[PDB]
């Protein structure tokens, strides 16, 4: 299953369901009244989150279920001093 | 023995109650709960401690509430402090006890 | 939790909990060896539930965490240390917490067992190694950030 | 074992392939989840045109370069053909 | 009826309060929102409620034991709530629930 | 209890244990993906509370106990395999028993995980050792020792 | 706290009894009626033990005494060839 | 860390001791053991006399040659001066 993930800018962010729910708020924004139990886009928009910290994310989603039981190098994720602040608000507010 | 313990204990609320008062109920009957704590501890197992006690309270101070709400009002409304805490000890076990006890007190 | 919320203090600086999970905690030559030792699950367990500082550091910079990844008998009581890693762990306590010396648990762990009983409750989390970029390369935080993150990026 | 990031004027698609696999596959993935024709999807890498025959293991999409934690980027255009329509995020400086 | 369209209610403020429940209330005597919409449900709807609602209930499992047939998702229902409204404590769920009804 | 005392066996020598401790025991494509996932503690702990045969032997040569170790998944759900790790031990379960290919459960691990859990499990003993070191170097033990240690004796 | 274990040439293995009572038989040799508790001899009579192999069996007790919870690469117990097969009854005989 | 294995003529005794530890702990030792008093009984190293001053760590009792698993012997004579006259172990069976 696909979600949307909707930036500040605009920037729809599909992102695989299964992946997209580590974060605690996005499952539960999911939830609640904002199921929307008909599949077709399940889509939830962030008005305070830039898109080029939701790309971070979603590569963090992808990293995380990836790399979850991997416990063999555990490569480090790439996190640019320009996108290192807003990054940790963006996980922060996520739970992610 | 809880079958045994509650008809003997049935007998003696329905005895104490014949022939003493609100006043001198509430006293006799904590002090057969302090002797049941003492008659159980070095008797049975320490798993029926708490059966033994909940059951003879729930049958000399929970099957007579009628006796002991009805009382309260004269024990409340005369600050008759050895009697409210004796009440007070032996209504807060009982599971409905307390929460009429409180509205006397508040009126 | 009244004695827990007047926040003692060890002249090391170890909190109530850091003395729970410690095996350098002294025990007086009577009987208490017979019943009190420590690190003890029970005593953890009741000071954790009374809302005790889970995430303390002490003078030297070691966390709650920071003492008993160091216990040096795991397998003989791995009940005691995985009941009190859980714990922690469930309590919120930080397991990517650095001290002075910027050492995580896992790295003052000095036991395979301790090491990898920590490392299946590390749950990664993007907030931590976005912190520790924050936090390794000198930028300026200071009121940029939420106030409970402060303290987060303080914890690396 | 190879990680896309499908892009569109603004829509980006965090996919995950195998090691070596055609294209026809992710293409019928991307066409599921927009509900959309094969005919106006053509996946780019770098400015340079793709069709449905190749497969990602000659491409150039190695599990060392498309890592997770930097997923190899691909584009999409969509006709009513369009070039590339890849719009970059932001960038504050601190 | 008031506790159906309240038990998801509860549920679903608690994932509204996701923030407070995770960055101020565990850290910080409170409840979480998921827990403590149910405790203001307990201690106000239905501990004031004791005598209205058991002896009804057993009336009501009375009048199915003479022959009648009660509505059994709401009895069903009710005798639920005793047991979800506790479903946040840790030592002993049942308590509220074998106190408030198993006894009676 | 009925159905482990009939002994079911699979085509590969899979007991009805070792299907429920094997991450590669199949899940049909429908909702029993959702709740059926192998392997379970739960269903492991019932199988062996009604009395199943916990070194019991496939003819590939693994127990119980080697197919729950190659686990692929240590961290994520920890809990269900040190729950089932511990299950195992505590009822029946020979943590040194060596398969048909000469491997021990640790050497069949693939895992820090499982490997340091069975260690943390693994108590030592002085017949286990006494049994490795007189397989290692062909000792014709037949007849020479009581039988239920002959089998022993197979078992390392 | 010293139990003096016997074997079937007489040579008395005096052992700590904290080490000696990691074996199941002993802890069972020791409870019951033949306790003693006097502190004098507190002795066992294995009539079927060889004295060779009892002292195997007692620098067991020592080394699992002192390399039970350390587990850092413990070092491997020599059995001789020889003695073995005779150690492997003896410790079914004194389990563990 | 230093395992001996004092022997009688055929008592055979299992003591640990520190890393810096003299000839008069093991004395005391075997004192509380044997019921025997110092004054009378010295200890030795493979049959040669040892001194009552000098410490067990260069006496020759390293902790890699009197590791748990394999003890080092010290000799013990009682007066009753009488030589050492310790018994040997069984004889292994030789292998079938």
């Amino acid at each position: 299953m696909y979600v949307k993930l909707i930036s500040s800018d605009g920037h729809e962010f599909i992102v695989k369901r299964e992946h997209a729910l580590t974060s605690g708020t996005i499952k539960a924004m999911l939830s609640g009244p904002g199921q929307f139990a008909e599949n077709e886009t399940n889509e939830v928009n962030f008005r305070e989150i830039p898109s080029h910290v939701l790309s971070k994310v979603c590569m963090y989603f992808t990293y995380k279920v990836r790399y979850t039981n991997s416990s063999t190098e555990i490569p480090e994720f790439p996190i640019a001093p320009e996108i290192a602040l807003e990054l940790l608000m963006a996980a922060n507010f996520l739970d992610c | 023995f809880l079958t045994e313990t509650g008809e003997y204990y049935k007998q003696e609320a329905s005895n104490l109650l014949q022939e003493s008062n609100c006043s001198q109920y509430m006293e006799k009957v904590l002090g057969r709960l302090k002797d049941e704590e003492i008659r159980c501890r070095k008797y049975l197992h320490p798993s029926s401690y708490t059966k033994v006690i909940h059951e003879c309270q729930q049958r000399m101070v929970a099957d007579h509430l009628q006796f002991l709400h009805a009382e309260c009002h004269n024990i409340i409304r005369q600050e008759k402090k050895n009697d409210m805490a004796n009440m007070y000890v032996l209504l807060r076990a009982v599971s409905t006890g307390l929460p009429h006890m409180i509205q006397e007190l508040q009126n | 939790y009244n004695l827990i919320h007047l926040d003692p203090r060890t002249r090391e600086g170890f909190t109530l909990l850091h003395l729970a999970v410690n095996s350098n905690t002294p025990v007086d030559d009577f009987h208490t060896n017979d019943v009190c030792s420590f690190p003890n699950a029970l005593v953890t367990k009741l000071l954790l539930d009374c809302g005790a500082e889970v995430n303390a550091v002490d003078n030297e910079g070691n966390s709650a965490l920071h003492i008993i990844v160091q216990y040096n008998r795991p397998i003989s009581d791995f009940l005691t240390l995985h009941s009190i890693i859980i714990s922690l762990v469930e309590a919120g306590a930080h397991t990517d917490m650095t001290n002075k010396q910027n050492k995580t648990p896992l790295d003052k762990s000095t036991t395979g067992v301790s090491e990898i009983l920590l490392k299946t409750q590390m749950k990664m989390s993007l907030k931590c190694l976005a912190a520790r970029a924050v936090r390794a390369n000198d930028i300026n935080y200071q009121d940029q950030i939420p106030r409970t993150l402060e303290e987060f990026v303080g914890f690396h | 074992d190879v990680f896309l990031m499908i892009r569109r004027h603004k829509t980006t698609i965090f996919t995950d392939a195998k090691e070596s696999s055609t294209v026809f596959e992710l293409k019928r993935i991307v066409e599921g989840i927009l509900k959309r024709p094969p005919d106006e999807q053509r996946l780019y890498k770098d400015d340079q045109l793709l069709d449905d025959g190749k497969t990602l293991g000659e491409c150039g999409f190695t599990s060392q370069t498309a890592r997770p934690q930097a997923p190899a980027t691909v584009g999409l255009a969509f006709r009513a053909f369009e070039a590339l329509c890849i719009e970059p995020f932001s960038s504050p400086p601190e | 009826r008031y506790w159906e369209e309240y038990s998801k209610g509860a549920d679903y403020m608690d994932c509204l309060y996701r923030y407070l429940n995770t960055q101020f209330i565990k850290k910080n005597p409170l409840m979480e929102i998921g827990e403590l919409a149910l405790d203001m449900w307990r201690k106000l709807m239905v501990e004031p409620l004791q005598a209205i609602l058991i002896r009804m209930l057993l009336r009501e499992i009375k009048n199915d034991r003479g022959g009648e047939d009660p509505n059994q998702k709401v009895i069903h229902g009710v005798i639920n709530s005793f047991v979800h409204v506790e479903q946040y404590k840790k030592k002993f769920p049942l308590k509220f629930y074998q106190e408030i009804f198993e006894s009676p």
